[PDB]
């Protein structure tokens, strides 16, 4: 298990031109966003080619 | 001595050396008043006056002898004053310096990136039915936003309930990014008090470890709308995110334009 | 040497510049401090006496030096003294300016320092299905209900489709959110997310949550309308300007 660092640094430039770091509390996701109806295409599918059914067009 | 300077900010006297304020000489802070030139005119010390609060200058001058800046979390007013004073003086870029490293980025061990909000409402609702006169619990934990680690929260709930829950079978798993679930078969009265306490204990321990603090809570108990005998005990907690020790994007309004 | 002025308020000595108290000349706070007149009589510095609290005067003088304000929420007696002292000295209208809305142009509104939000959820049941009629109602005018529904809808496109819920605006201070044909588990996702979007939208206006207290219909017989009345109390402690 890899622990989330929690804080992240982003670069912000002022009106004069001085750059510094905004520290943002940021956590990562854990569960996939499957509730969307759109399908990305990248998910691990289940193999079902070994199963024997009544398909006479296929082989045993 | 000639190295010491008597600086009076807001009516309070401070004494410090010349190398303390000139630790960053290129900044507009130490450039706009001549520390070494006034030491040749006045033999004892240089007398300068500032228009800042003395409690705010303690954080800025205390930073210059330490190279460490810690913004106040409990006092939101002084936190707004340190950010504005170090922005107009050009001194905040050396306290929190920018640094980006492409070679240390590791996306293979990380999921998608979301931002934690400043407030967090958590709803803990279990539905208590009567299975042959004995209570059964179907418990649901719901968060208000994404990012909160539910998989690590569930195993903390799961480890505590292996010693305290006496039933036939029970599960605990994650159903959504913001939702978790728990079912039990015919729990007793005294074991249900161990169930409601241990789940609400490990939940608020998980949110304090995330960097939040409890603002308010709420408990209610009411029957279901459709079914009469189905009870609904809802523990609703509200968590306020603690202020970070460094600067935040929420302090951007206090930066000054 | 001559530009600094000594302020003694409540047994505590304060020293600050001349132009900071005269940053706003039209305010009555600058009129009661004759800074060029007191510097002419006493050539060293001006000596003024006030009966205000020293902790309260640090917020008022801190606003004149740094153009920011954060009112303390942990102490209501200190915070109510700061707002009252800035009202009798005429400093609140420059700290909390009136807002400008473009609907026709008419821009005059004063946001309340204490506002209440009443969130009433109507749970009904007819022919095996159940529905929710959530009614969000703000206290006074000046708030932006157009942007809250934008935050409510955008946080709900990922969770559910537009068929099972509808959210629109009925009044300038009242918002409506209906919910039909949802499961038991996903109903807690909607009520917690709207409550999540309700608080941080008020935080984007410059307020702070004081307390929350909810009631619910404790009847065991069948009722045609069950009511979940969530009440919020917000206190204005800052100002938020986007860009």
């Amino acid at each position: 298990p890899r622990r989330i660092p929690g804080t992240t640094k982003v670069t912000y430039t002022n009106k004069k031109g001085r750059t510094f770091s905004f520290s943002v509390p940021v956590s990562e996701l854990t569960h996939p966003q499957v509730t969307l109806e759109s399908a990305a295409g990248t998910w691990r599918e289940m193999d079902t080619s070994f199963c024997e059914l009544g398909d006479i067009e296929d082989d045993m | 001595a000639s190295d010491r300077a008597v600086i009076n900010a807001g009516g309070r006297r401070f004494e410090t050396l010349f190398s303390t304020l000139h630790r960053y000489p290129d900044t507009p802070f130490a450039q706009l008043f001549p520390l070494p030139g006034r030491g040749a005119r006045q033999h004892r010390g240089r007398e300068f006056f500032l228009d800042v609060t003395p409690h705010v200058f303690e954080y800025i001058l205390g930073f210059l002898r330490t190279n460490q800046l810690n913004l106040p979390a409990e006092n939101l007013q002084i936190r707004a004053e340190v950010v504005y004073s170090m922005n107009q003086w050009g001194l905040l870029e050396h306290a929190f310096p920018p640094e980006v490293i492409e070679d240390g980025e590791g996306c293979s061990t990380g999921g998608a990136v979301v931002k934690l909000p400043d407030v967090c409402v958590v709803q803990v609702c279990d539905h208590m039915q009567h299975d042959q006169g004995v209570k059964r619990h179907a418990l649901t934990i719901t968060y208000g936003a994404d990012g909160f680690q539910l998989r690590s929260l569930i195993r903390r709930v799961r480890r505590d309930l292996e010693r305290q829950l006496s039933s036939t079978y029970w599960q605990c798993y994650q159903t959504n990014e913001r939702a978790a679930f728990f079912v039990t078969t015919k729990v007793a009265n005294g074991t249900a008090d161990l169930l409601t306490t241990s789940v609400t204990q490990q939940l608020v321990e998980h949110t304090e470890s995330m960097g939040y603090s409890l603002a308010s809570s709420y408990v209610t108990l009411s029957p279901d709308v459709v079914h009469t005998s189905v009870r609904m005990l809802i523990h609703n907690f509200t968590f306020r995110r603690s202020r970070r020790v460094e600067v935040e994007p929420g302090d951007g309004i206090a930066l000054g334009e």
